[PDB]
């Protein structure tokens, strides 16, 4: 009865910030949740743990010789509201293989059983530019069953979400992973919500929520805290709580239908 | 049961009755093995032409290939330089396999090292791995040079060999003046010969690219010779012998003769002979460079022509009669020295042997395979002998090589029934030898199974194998042989004629049945 | 002397740099049979130091070349580039009976022949096409095993999905094995991965089937790979004792034997190193007990036969006694003929996970003394086992390097060395007899009474060969 | 005279957009320039070419069997002002290995003779999340010599810049690769310019320019047309000309040195 969700999207669209605030809101109402960050630069758990540097799976495995000698306790770290946090880790940019890093980290979490029979939600915060099968690790069989794409009313996010749906369709046909919704992080350009709704209808999914660009989150990110940890009476806190409620109350899971670039031409020539 | 007087190994100790009953009981009880008639009809189906049509429609499955990966050739090239160590940046299993392969072929020690990169090295890169590996190798085995190749693991992750080596030199793991040439040898591109070419190009670049300001072509009155991927020591021997008989000064770059031919005199030698670094730095000063196997020395040719400014001759491999003559004449033109009477007499002896053996050689059909240059040389030599190549297979060949061999076949009348296959494995050759039976096969030890296959269909369908090429595993000391030059042509002629005569003798050994043709004089 | 061996170790390690010397000092030990915990004397199962000429393999060798390869009715696909399957083709003498190319495929090399387009764009569709071609071209196969190589693990191909889909579609057992070479440090993790694959995809298929008739004398050999016919030589003794053997793992082994194994009464494990995981899993899931046995030399074979017979009723014990009585004169004659020529000669061993300790008793049965033994990839438990079989003040080396082994042989000066092909010619050039202990030098079998005679004959023919008296020229 | 530059940064900052408008401005000045796209999404040269993509190297290499038989003129096409455009391409997200594709495309460009056309500038457009050495190929030896990082006044943008510098220092001590400048994209955030110049002069680099957030850029990419072509009479389309002028004149090539976030935190108390 443990639900598994993956957070995908374009680089810099707000995957990690929204994911961490969402899991904080989920822990507020009281379900145990896990975060697995498949980003080599290890920023998926900064806000929850209030720490800049932690013990990722790969650096600990390098210290311990092999991944077979790693212990889950040395890499599992609790945080606010009992949320469990683990980081795949990886190399500094420009060397090695991040995708193999995600592969090995997820394989370890699955062999050394980390999904204890207490978790209600497990989120996989994925890297923005999925360029190999390793970053498609979270969405294979016996893994994340729902996928949420973070987008915005710009050509960047629209095109990236379309390509990500193109990538997902093969796993959806081969397995049982589905698109549970689209989250849009507003850049406040023009008519954002209508464009996101139009793209969701074209693909066959729904707009999960509209989270406006609020500078307060930046302030919270100043001190390694989520907005929930800040003054909870802020509007963005209520927006994140509403997003958590809607995510809990999600039923619609479809196989996405990618569109051709001409369809994006038609959508662009609509506003 | 074993008798201490006559102890039996696996054959024929497993032919005794009790072992037969044990095997039969196990087969009938626990294998759930298919009925024999099903097996016979499936084998018969595999021998047909419908199975050939299905087999040649293969697009994704490769069965029993006839090639290896690039780092094997890289190791072979690195072994041809004086006190040079083949270092492979990647996994240790690759080096173990390369060492076992070359040990089984040459029956000689083969030295090669790796950084033994693991999963953490895959995730994080092999910079520290190469620093430690270079320091350890230099400290322990004391080489004058380390030649670095790559495995597929390192080539997928984009390991920058140049940056890693420069960082290792900067941080003090190796001396700055210690030569560490490198080459990228991806195993998913080309084959072992491509790795040899890349390693030679890397060594040549390292030793010559930055010091071409005081080099004049033809200053040292020598001709560079690049042998390529060669696994017959006799070939190096014959090339050097012929060049010395002409009196031609030469520099045989990548000479692995000595390190693969060390004597058993009580001590072990890790390094022996090899091309010296002074020969490599002086290479651009030569009159010209001659490539013995040009069909896999493409990048080397590009580098030599574009940097050394040597007008490389368009010569085929010096194999057979005509191509050996062309090689000798071109070397004479380059060096200005006449061909001596000894080589003319040797050519006369080879022609005499062809004249003697033409009766038994004419019209015989051969299915052959191997490396591009070696295969095309065999095709040419067989055409000169009157033989008929019918199935020519080169797994690591390209379209241009196909066109060249097609032209060679079209020149001769003994190539009207010749087909050339590129990208096909030995299962395709098995189908071909079943559907269009040749008299013989010419290849490496991997062909023996094909022969076995044919013998299962019948004694009249058997296609014997002649072992010329790489690798030879089930025969001893055949790497000593020579295939290049007149001596190589003589050796090949003797092998082919004696194989034909031995087959005929086997066919005529039946008393009162076929012994009327069992002639003492042939 | 213990001090002499310690001084030799220190002198040998003096040449290494600081970190390499520190690492290697823990892999060289002097034996003391009174010690039951070898981790206090030696350290095992660690990554090899870079650039030191190790003789270790990779997990691909441990999985495809060791465990899965001998299974004759299967077709094994070396998923990835061309090199691995070619270097591993028919290099191991795992003997089998069958019609090759029709119902047996041990000596044949199936590969996907990866190119650059298969790396950049993937190889799942190519793998599915390959499965279709394998089915249409080899209809009599009983299953497919996809062994992964390094690029497959790097680029994250989903071979499990292809295996599941094509197995559902074609009603065939397709086993995906992730035996990429960069995983682990040696062939041992390949053994582990292969055993897990067998457990997950093959073992539990006749779990709700009662068609098989189970005699109360059902045994299975686990970890015997029929190197030159060893498994057959052991099986003849096992059946002569009255025991019915259902499965051989995995030399000359079919798929059906593997699936019928969970119905046996005893698991006779020869190679503990490569099959202990599946033995423990079978004990936990099905309750089948497993015991170790050694069939190297007459003494060990007799002890093992009595040990196996002790777990059955009196009829099997009587048949066991009859078997020893019958085979006594043969091995006594072998000893009488060969021990005089092999008495007092000293043997240095360097083999992989099991044989450095299993073949010792055979050497003592011929009057041979083992002055030093070592493993390639064995863990600490194998070392606990071998310290009680080696004599006092004897060298123990784990993951030895070429330099270390060379210097050890130069100082110790043994009469015979038993190791692999990567060191055979090195020591043959030093005027030291060498016996290939992975391939029996293309001879064998050596297991059992029938193999003891061949073992004695081979050791005699190599140690006493005249060629070792001619290396020095009379003028030098 | 052939300067080789590579544009790095975080995903979504505006590399491709900034690189394409800068190349257009340079071509308007009269400098021949070639763009090499090392992103499998294949969108680094869509504004110059007025099309989504013509023929990537990896698609053509796969269709023609191998890259050895491929020709230069087939994959590379010229756009506005003679801008000589090629793109590595790659697989759809979630499958394959795009880094090897970039490696092969760059090797092909070198061996065929792409950098022998008397070019003045060669600009490498690389993706933000450098996850392997294949995407560090543009900064190997004899490759791009000047690196410009594009980052706005964001926490993770300034942290991605630091991580990229950490990746750079490995290649900077073994070659001639140096960090040529720090281009600053905008988010219309308060006091962005002063904080960005604080980073520039605390990193040892120089702030080259600050491009404002103008809606014309998003109004020009819909018509797949560069801002120079859309309207060379606005406040923008001259900011890019100034950036081009300061790029041709930049002579500060300084090895980067990563900074500590705590001290970096002080800059927030400044703004
Ligand atoms: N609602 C918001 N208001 C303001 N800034 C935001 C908001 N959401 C995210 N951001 C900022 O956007 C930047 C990128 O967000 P984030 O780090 O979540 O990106 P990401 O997509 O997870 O990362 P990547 O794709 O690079 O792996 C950060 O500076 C973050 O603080
Ligand atoms: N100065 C600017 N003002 C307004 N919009 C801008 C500006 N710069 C870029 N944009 C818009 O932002 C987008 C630029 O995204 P772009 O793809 O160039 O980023 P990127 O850094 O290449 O991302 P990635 O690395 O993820 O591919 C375009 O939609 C463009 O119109
Ligand atoms: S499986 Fe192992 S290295 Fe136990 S990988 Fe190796 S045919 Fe050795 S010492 Mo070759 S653990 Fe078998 C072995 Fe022993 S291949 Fe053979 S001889 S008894
Ligand atoms: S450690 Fe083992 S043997 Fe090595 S690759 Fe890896 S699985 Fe295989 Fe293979 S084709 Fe050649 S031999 Fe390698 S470089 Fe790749
Ligand atoms: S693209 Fe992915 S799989 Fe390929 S090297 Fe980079 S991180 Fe590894
Ligand atoms: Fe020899
Ligand atoms: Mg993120
Ligand atoms: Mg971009």
């Amino acid at each position: 009865a443990m639900r598994q969700c993956a957070i995908y999207g374009k680089g810099g669209i707000g995957k990690s910030t929204t994911t961490q605030n969402l899991v904080a809101a989920l822990a507020e109402m009281g379900k145990k949740v896990m975060i697995v960050g498949c980003d080599p630069k290890a920023d998926s758990t900064r806000l929850i743990l209030h720490s800049k540097a932690q013990n990722t799976i790969m650096e600990m495995a390098a210290e311990a010789g092999t991944v077979e000698d790693l212990e889950l306790e040395d890499v599992l770290k609790a945080g606010y509201g009992g949320v469990k946090c683990v980081e795949s880790g990886g190399p500094e940019p420009g060397v090695g293989c991040a995708g193999r890093g995600v592969i090995t980290a997820i394989n370890f979490l699955e062999e050394e059983g980390a999904y204890e029979d207490d978790l209600d939600f497990v989120f996989y915060d994925v890297l923005g530019d999925v360029v190999c099968g390793g970053f498609a690790m979270p969405i294979r069989e016996n893994k994340a069953q729902e996928i949420y794409i973070v987008c915005s009313g710009e050509m960047m996010a629209m095109y990236a979400a379309n390509n990500i749906s193109k990538g997902i369709v093969k796993y959806a046909n081969s397995g049982s992973v589905r698109l549970g919704g689209l989250i849009c992080n507003s850049r406040n350009t023009d008519r954002e919500d209508e464009l996101i709704i139009a793209l969701a209808n074209k693909l066959g999914t729904q707009m999960i929520h509209f989270v406006p660009r609020d500078n307060v989150v930046q302030r919270a990110e100043i001190r390694r805290m989520t907005v929930i940890e800040y003054d909870p009476k802020a509007k963005q806190a209520d927006e994140y709580r509403a997003l958590a409620r809607k995510v809990v109350d999600n039923k619609l899971l479809v196989i996405p239908n990618p569109i051709t670039m001409d369809e994006l031409e038609e959508l662009l020539m609509e506003f | 049961s074993q008798q201490v007087d006559k102890i039996k190994a696996s054959y024929p100790l497993f032919l005794d009755q009790d072992y037969k009953d044990m095997l039969a009981k196990k087969r009938d009880g626990f294998e759930e093995k298919y009925p024999q008639d099903k097996i016979d009809e499936v084998f018969q189906w595999t021998t047909t032409k419908e199975y050939q049509e299905l087999n040649f429609q293969r697009e994704a499955l490769t069965v029993n290939p006839a090639k290896a990966c690039q780092p094997l050739g890289a190791v072979l090239c690195a072994l041809g330089f004086e006190k040079t160590m083949p270092y492979v940046h990647g996994s240790q299993g690759c080096v173990a396999y390369f060492r076992s392969y070359f040990n089984r072929h040459f029956r000689e020690p083969v030295s090669c090292v790796s950084d033994s990169m693991t999963e953490d090295a895959a995730v994080f890169g092999g910079q520290q791995n190469m620093k430690d590996g270079l320091q350890n190798c230099k400290a322990t085995y004391k080489p004058d040079m380390i030649a670095v190749s790559t495995t597929c693991m390192a080539e997928v992750i984009g390991d920058d060999l140049n940056a890693f080596i420069n960082n290792s030199k900067k941080e003090g793991f190796i001396p700055d003046e210690f030569p560490v040439p490198f080459a990228h040898t991806p195993s998913f591109v080309g084959s072992h010969v491509t790795g040899w070419d890349n390693m030679f190009e890397g060594i040549a670049r390292y030793f010559t690219l930055k010091s071409m300001d005081d080099k004049v072509v033809g200053s040292n009155k020598k001709i560079n010779i690049v042998p390529g991927f060669e696994t017959y020591l006799g070939n190096f021997r014959v090339i050097k012998r012929m060049l010395s008989e002409m009196g031609v000064g030469y520099s045989l770059l990548s000479d692995p003769e000595e390190v693969l031919d060390t004597p058993a005199d009580g001590q072990f030698r890790m390094y022996a002979g090899g091309t010296t670094q002074e020969e490599m730095k002086d290479a651009p000063n030569a009159l010209n460079t001659v490539l013995l196997q040009p069909w896999h020395l493409e990048k080397t040719k590009k580098f030599v022509e574009g940097t050394w400014k040597h007008e490389v001759p368009k010569l085929n491999i010096p194999m057979g009669l005509d191509w050996t003559d062309e090689f000798l004449m071109k070397v004479s033109e380059i060096s200005g020295q006449p061909i001596p009477a000894s080589l003319t007499k040797e050519r006369g002896r080879l022609v005499d042997m062809m004249t003697d053996s033409h009766t038994w050689l004419h019209g015989k059909r051969f299915a052959l395979w191997g490396d591009p240059d070696f295969v095309m040389g065999l095709v040419k030599f067989l055409l000169e002998l009157g033989c008929e190549p019918v199935h020519i297979l080169c797994h690591n060949g390209n379209k241009r090589w196909k066109k060249a061999v097609d032209a060679i076949l079209a020149a001769s009348p003994y190539g009207k029934n010749a087909t050339v296959y590129i990208g096909k494995d030995l299962w395709h050759l098995r189908s071909l030898v079943f559907t269009d039976k040749p008299d013989f096969m010419i290849g490496n030890s991997y062909g023996k199974f094909i022969q076995r296959d044919t013998l299962h269909k019948g004694k009249e369908f058997e296609v014997p194998l002649i072992r010329i090429g790489f690798p030879i595993f089930d025969r001893h000391h055949l790497h000593r042989s020579t295939t290049l030059g007149y001596e190589g042509a003589m050796q090949i002629l003797t092998t082919l004629v004696n194989s034909i005569l031995e087959r005929l003798d086997e066919e005529t050994r039946g008393m009162q049945a076929t012994d009327y043709n069992h002639d003492l004089v042939r | 002397s213990r001090e002499e061996v310690e001084s030799l170790i220190q002198e040998v390690l003096e040449v290494y740099p600081e970190k390499a010397r520190k690492d290697r000092n823990k892999h060289l030990a002097v034996n003391d049979p009174a010690v039951t915990q070898s981790k206090k004397c030696i350290i095992s199962n660690k990554k090899s130091q870079p650039g030191l000429m190790t003789i270790r393999g990779c997990a691909y060798a441990g999985s495809k070349g060791v465990v899965w390869g001998p299974i004759k009715d299967m077709i094994h696909i070396s998923h990835g580039p061309v090199g691995c399957g070619q270097y591993s083709r028919a290099g191991r003498r795992n003997y089998y009976i069958g019609t090759t190319g029709v119902n047996a495929f041990v000596t044949m090399n199936f590969t996907s022949d990866f190119q650059e387009k298969d790396i950049v764009f993937g190889g799942d569709k190519k793998l599915a096409k390959l499965i279709d071609e394998v089915e249409t071209l080899f209809p009599l196969n009983k299953g497919i095993s996809v062994q992964s190589e390094c690029p497959i693990g790097l680029i994250g191909d989903d071979i499990e999905s292809v295996s599941k889909v094509k197995g559902a579609e074609l009603s065939k057992t397709i086993v995906p094995v992730r035996c990429e070479g960069f995983r682990g440090v040696s062939q041992s993790l390949g053994h582990h991965i292969a055993n897990d694959a067998v457990r997950d995809w093959v073992l539990g298929k006749r779990d709700e089937d009662t068609t098989f008739a189970s005699t109360p004398y059902d045994v299975a050999i686990i970890g015997d790979y029929n190197i030159g016919g060893d498994a057959w030589s052991s099986r003849i003794l096992l059946e002569e004792m009255g025991l019915r053997c259902v499965a051989q793992w995995s030399g000359d082994g079919s798929i059906s034997e593997i699936e019928l194994t969970p119905k046996v009464k005893l698991n006779l494990v020869h190679c503990y190193r490569s099959m202990n995981y599946i033995s423990r899993h079978m004990e936990e899931k099905y309750g089948i007990p497993w015991m170790e046995y050694n069939f190297f030399g007459p003494t060990k074979t007799i002890e093992s036969l009595r040990a196996i017979a002790a777990k059955f009723d009196e009829s099997i014990q009587k048949k066991c006694e009859e078997v020893i009585a019958k085979y006594k004169p043969e091995w006594e004659a072998v000893v009488a003929k060969y021990r005089p020529r092999l008495e007092g000669k000293r043997v240095m061993l360097y083999i992989g996970g099991l044989r450095p300790r299993h073949v010792i008793g055979a050497y003592e049965d011929l009057g041979m003394e083992v002055v030093g033994t070592g493993y390639e990839f064995a863990h600490n438990d194998d070392y606990d086992r071998t310290m009680k079989e080696m004599g006092d003040s004897t060298l123990l080396y784990d993951d030895v390097t070429g330099y270390e082994f060379e210097e050890f042989v130069k100082r110790i000066k043994p009469d015979l060395i038993g190791s692999g092909i990567k060191e055979k010619f090195i020591f043959q050039k030093m005027g030291i007899p060498f016996r290939e202990m992975h391939s029996w030098d293309y001879s064998g079998p050596y297991h059992g009474f029938d193999g003891f005679a061949i073992f004695a004959r081979d050791m005699d023919m190599t140690l006493n060969n005249p060629c070792w008296k001619k290396l020095q020229a009379p003028w030098e």
